[PDB]
């Protein structure tokens, strides 16, 4: 990952990655949480 | 390099080995840092004649006129 300024890239750093076994399971984790996160500041709207 | 000089014309620092004048420029770069150096051989007498001396010699018997 980079960063562009002067009309140049600069990259910033770089990871060893891999791809995961489980792609579905991350993936209703992280939507679940965003789910709640949503839902919560909905309540709070409503109170204000 | 230019848009950082054309200013100051960031830190800097000078060494010189034997005979030549090594300068060193400690700065930064898209945020990140950007690190470089100069390696400036002794001037040759052609450039420094050319540089200096012929004109600094110019400049005194100019002045002179002025004067």
């Amino acid at each position: 990952f980079e960063k562009n300024l002067k009309d140049v890239s600069f990259r910033l750093g770089s990871f060893n990655l891999e791809k995961v076994e489980n792609p579905a399971e991350v993936i209703r984790e992280l939507i679940c949480y965003c789910l709640d996160t949503i839902a919560e500041n909905q309540a709070k709207n409503e109170h204000l | 390099l230019d848009n950082l000089l054309r200013p100051l014309l960031a830190t800097f620092s000078c060494d010189c080995v034997a005979d030549a004048l090594i300068l060193r420029v400690r700065s930064e770069l898209s945020g990140l840092p950007f690190y470089w150096n100069f390696h400036c051989m002794l001037a040759s007498p052609s450039l420094v004649s050319q540089h200096l001396i012929r004109p600094l010699m110019g400049m005194s018997l100019a002045l002179q006129c002025q004067v």
